[PDB]
């Protein structure tokens, strides 16, 4: 059962929003991490509530 | 709070109300370009490095646009909007005027 | 007629351009487009998969990126222009007082053209590079001049200094265009002029700039002769000067003439 | 009577679709009726011309503009420097 | 045609004068602005000046200060700049006759 | 039972994902088995969910994969001799030289065929004996010895897979593509093992010293890099290392020639003593058509210094010469005239005999 239950919603979970591969520059106070996406610039960004 | 702050957080409560109408307008962004050539239409290079032909913005006679010259476009069709200062080289000699 | 063509050529569409890296299927080919991204592609049913194979030129609908069709090969812009040059006729003998090298020039050029049974009773091998070299003046352009006119074989044109570029290697990707262009419609003549400019010395202690030019010359030699030999294709050098040259490049063999013209 | 009214007819559509603005590119070879352009955005499309545009006037690396929204040569530029 | 000689005899307004009174196209250049950074930026910028010669032809190509684009003496094997030597040999192609040199004539000083 | 035969009809419809258009990417290292690191030839990094019952086993050595367009995912696998920009030569472009064209130089025919021909056909004497395998080549010498006609003759004996390229096919205009040819570069060999790989020229890429400022420095260091780290990974596979030569050896990057990656050098001299010299002008001689009159013995002691590439053009000078005389053969007169042109070498007591 663990199989069709996951063939069958597999092509919803397959449109994905895509991912990136950054590094830690640096933190801040503010809950926020400056990480560099290697071909672009620089991004400050918030972590998810949870990690 | 003392997050996102970089004020005295007294000027800057009415600042929060003014940036609102900022933002719906379209002032900015502007993409800044540069003329490479006046055609009795406009040759304009973005920094993107992909040239466009262009025409003339309703907020501009065509008197003040000159060679070489930076120049704001729109962020979707590219039409010269507002004249610029020249020269990017300021930031060695801008840190001299004594 | 002129103003109805215009309604319907807006019907029409582009086509990205890219050309087949490898036949994976019959289906399904790799094409490797213009623009960057490599893609796996369909076929339409009217093209010859016998022709599709690895280095043919192909183009794309925009749309689903499916082959619409097959390319012939095409010449860049760089190697047009050095083709275009040339204009008008000047006589052979309107060059004169020089013509000692003028015949052993021909001895190099001339002659393994048309006759390469003689060179093969000997047993030799052609000599191909030609490197002209003597004080400023003396006409050593005039001569090549002249004799790109009068031969009638296909004649490249090359400012020694004017295949440089800004960016990083698009100047490797011409010297290689404008051996392959040689190789296809042989027999050839490619002439550079002034070639201190990318013919300087060892250095790789200097600038940025420095280290840019080294990685042409170390083209341009393996170009010449590395695992493949070149053709009918002849290459001829004019320098002002063979001191500035480096030792890699003016070496008997690799340019085998050197002539001197006083 | 009718010879007149299909010029101002299809110069309404030409027109429109002529508008500004639009991208630049030039000529890496004409074919010849077709032009393989190289774009100002780096890459490179191939059409059959658009037959207003003489193959006659275009020889290579001269400039095109090129309307941005499908690539069709909308016009021949004034070469510069 | 060449002006050579001491600083102050008048080369720069000598040629001041001839733009003012022929009423031909005049094109002025310095050497030094010529030469560039990039790698090879300096040598497009010789070929589209002769280029845009040829439009409004005839035309005046005067130079200032050809010590910006010196002398080609070196060859050594520890650095040597050949940069400058780059454009001015591209300078050179221009001055020869495959482009056409008849309807543009040179001021150099 | 009657989900087995579901299972298998509702896995037809995932594998419908598939489809014309696909952009390529290579997959570059695992993290899970439900998700991994991919790089797209676009100059992106994703990090993508795999599709179910997919080769766990071939995805792990860095081998190009399918993506579809509009989410990154990685709906399918390719195979791992596709892909590779430059692919192996010799169905017919395998070059004519052979041992027998070459001449002298014996030395180093037995150093090179120790190091590269006796590791592939026989792994095991290597092992037995305990002495550590030459692995990667290094040729240098000044310009014109022979370098590259050496190793034609290796070309055609070998019978092991073969890849040649130029050390400016490396250079790339877009973006980080010169990390995407050394990448597949490799892998191209291991696939189809035992393999030689022949980088021409690789001076400008493995130069000594960088600016670090200027872009073009920054993406030779990259390419640099990568070469040096699948040096070591070639280690434990039949594959002898990467051959390869350069006529300067002062502006080699000696990270090349630190120990476990480029280990043996060979020497080609410039010097040629008397009988050295004759073996050279023997075989050329051999082919050409020449006067019993005319003898090599005549010239050898003339030129106290000569190298393989400056005999080249004399005989070809000497047979050039015998053109305009209209002779069959190379009579002792051309010979003579051919050998005192593309000699010289007399700039240190050219006009200055009197320091002895
Ligand atoms: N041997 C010659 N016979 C007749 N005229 C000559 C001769 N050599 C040079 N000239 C004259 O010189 C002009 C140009 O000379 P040319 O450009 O060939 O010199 P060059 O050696 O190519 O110069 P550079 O070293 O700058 O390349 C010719 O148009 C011609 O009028
Ligand atoms: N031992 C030899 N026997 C026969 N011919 C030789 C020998 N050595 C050199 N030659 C001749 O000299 C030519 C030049 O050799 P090659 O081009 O391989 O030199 P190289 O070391 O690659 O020089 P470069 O520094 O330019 O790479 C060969 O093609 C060959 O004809
Ligand atoms: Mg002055
Ligand atoms: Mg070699």
């Amino acid at each position: 059962n663990d199989k069709v239950r996951f063939i069958k919603d597999e092509l919803r979970l397959l449109q994905e929003p895509g991912s990136y591969v950054g590094e830690v520059i640096k933190i801040v106070s503010d809950k926020k991490v400056l990480v560099k996406v290697q071909p672009e610039g620089k991004y400050i960004v918030d972590v998810a509530k949870d990690i | 709070g003392v997050k996102e702050s970089d004020t005295g957080l007294a000027p800057s409560h009415l600042w929060d109300i003014m940036g609102d109408r900022q933002r719906l307008g379209e002032e900015h962004p502007l993409q800044v370009a540069r003329c490479t050539k006046i055609i009795k239409k406009y040759v304009i290079n973005l920094k993107q490095i992909a040239k466009f032909v262009v025409g003339l913005g309703e907020r501009v006679s065509p008197t003040d646009i000159e060679e070489g010259m930076r120049v704001g476009v729109d962020r979707s069709k590219y039409n010269i909007e507002l004249p610029l200062p020249p020269r990017i080289d300021p930031s060695v000699t801008m840190m001299t005027v004594e | 007629d002129k103003t109805e063509n215009d309604i319907k050529a807006l019907q029409s569409i582009g086509q990205l351009i890219g050309e087949v890296m490898k036949e994976l299927s019959e289906e399904k080919y790799i094409v490797k487009a213009s623009s960057g991204p490599r893609y796996i592609v369909g076929v339409r049913n009217s093209v010859d998969r016998s022709k599709l194979k690895k280095g043919v030129r192909v183009t794309l609908d925009i749309t689903t990126l499916t082959i619409m069709r097959i390319l012939p090969r095409e010449t860049d812009p760089l190697v047009y222009n050095m083709t275009s040059f040339e204009q008008g006729e000047i006589t052979f003998d309107g060059i004169g007082g020089l013509t000692e090298q003028i015949r052993e020039l021909r001895e190099v050029i001339e002659l393994p053209l048309k006759n390469p049974e003689i060179f093969q009773r000997v047993g030799i091998k052609p000599p191909k590079g030609v490197l002209l070299y003597g004080p400023p003046g003396t006409g050593k352009t005039l001569l090549a001049k002249a004799v790109a006119a009068t031969i009638g074989a296909n004649f490249i044109f090359s400012p020694a200094s004017g295949i440089v570029d800004k960016y990083i290697g698009e100047s490797a990707r011409i010297i290689r265009e404008m051996f392959a262009y040689a190789k296809e419609h042989e027999p050839c003549i490619i002439f550079m002029d002034e070639v201190d400019a990318i013919g300087g010395r060892r250095f790789s202690e200097g600038t940025s700039a420095d280290r840019e030019i080294q990685r042409t010359l170390m083209e341009l030699l393996t170009q010449m002769d590395g695992f493949d030999n070149l053709g009918q294709t002849k290459i001829i050098m004019a320098t002002n000067r063979p001191d500035t040259l480096d030792p890699a490049l003016l070496r008997p063999g690799r340019l085998d003439r050197k002539v001197e013209i006083p | 009577n009718v010879m007149l009214e299909k010029i101002k007819d299809n110069k309404e559509k030409i027109k429109n679709n002529r508008q500004l603005p639009y991208l630049v590119a030039n000529v890496v070879e004409v074919m010849d009726k077709a032009a393989v352009v190289k774009t100002s955005s780096r890459q490179t499309v191939f059409l059959p011309m658009v037959g207003l545009v003489d193959p006659d006037k275009l020889k290579p690396n001269d400039l095109v503009g090129v309307n941005k929204d499908s690539y069709l040569i909308l016009d021949t530029l004034p070469s510069e420097f | 045609a060449l002006m050579y000689g001491p600083p102050g005899t008048g080369k720069t307004l000598l040629a001041r004068a001839c733009a003012a009174q022929t009423n031909a196209t005049f094109l002025k250049l310095a050497a030094p602005q010529l030469v560039q950074m990039y790698i090879g930026e300096g040598a497009k910028l010789v070929r589209d000046a002769f280029a845009l010669a040829k439009e409004k032809a005839p035309t005046i190509i005067f130079i200032d200060e050809l010590d910006a684009i010196g002398t080609k003496r070196f060859d050594s094997e520890k650095s040597g700049d050949r940069e400058v030597q780059r454009t001015m040999l591209e300078l050179l192609n221009q001055l020869d006759g495959f482009s056409s040199d008849d309807r543009v004539k040179v001021l150099a000083a | 039972r009657h989900l087995k035969r579901e299972l298998k009809r509702a896995q037809e419809e995932v594998k419908r994902i598939q489809s014309v258009p696909l952009v390529i990417g290579q997959f570059l290292e695992p993290i899970d088995q439900n998700t991994g690191i991919v790089s797209s030839t676009t100059g992106m990094s994703y990090v993508v969910r795999i599709l179910s019952t997919l080769d766990r086993e071939l995805l792990k050595p860095s081998m190009s994969v399918a993506l579809h367009r509009h989410s990154n995912a990685l709906v399918d696998i390719l195979p791992p001799d596709s892909d590779s920009s430059i692919s192996v030569m010799g169905e017919n472009e395998k070059p004519d030289v052979t041992y027998a064209d070459v001449g002298g130089l014996d030395m180093q025919k037995q150093e090179i065929r120790e190091a590269v021909e006796l590791p592939l056909v026989q792994a095991d004497l290597y092992e037995q004996i305990g002495i550590d395998p030459p692995r990667g080549v290094l040729l240098y010498g000044p310009p014109g010895t022979g370098k590259t006609m050496l190793v034609k003759a290796v070309a055609n004996s070998t019978k092991a897979a073969f890849i040649r390229v130029n050390g400016s096919e490396f250079v790339h205009k877009y973006l980080g593509e010169g990390p995407r040819m050394v990448r597949d570069v490799f892998r191209l060999a291991r696939e189809n093992a035992p393999s030689i790989i022949f980088i021409d020229e690789v001076d400008s890429i493995a130069t000594k010293r960088f600016d670090a400022q200027t872009g073009s420095d920054r993406e030779v260091q990259r390419i640099l890099i990568e070469l040096l780290t699948q040096m070591d990974g070639f280690d434990q596979s039949t594959n002898v290392k990467v051959i390869m030569a350069t006529n300067r050896a002062d502006t080699l990057d000696p990270a090349l020639l630190r120990p476990g990656r480029l280990d043996r050098k060979i020497e080609f001299p410039s010097l040629r003593d008397r009988r050295e010299r004759r073996l050279i002008f023997g075989t050329i001689a051999s082919k050409m058509s020449l006067a019993p009159e005319a003898d090599l013995d005549s010239l050898i002691i003339r030129n106290d210094s000569l190298s393989g590439a400056v005999i080249a053009a004399i005989m070809q000078e000497a047979g050039l010469r015998a053109v305009r005389k209209n002779r069959y053969v190379i009579l002792q007169s051309d010979l003579e005239e051919a050998y005192a042109t593309q000699v010289k070498t007399d700039n240190t007591v050219d006009k200055f005999d009197f320091y002895k």
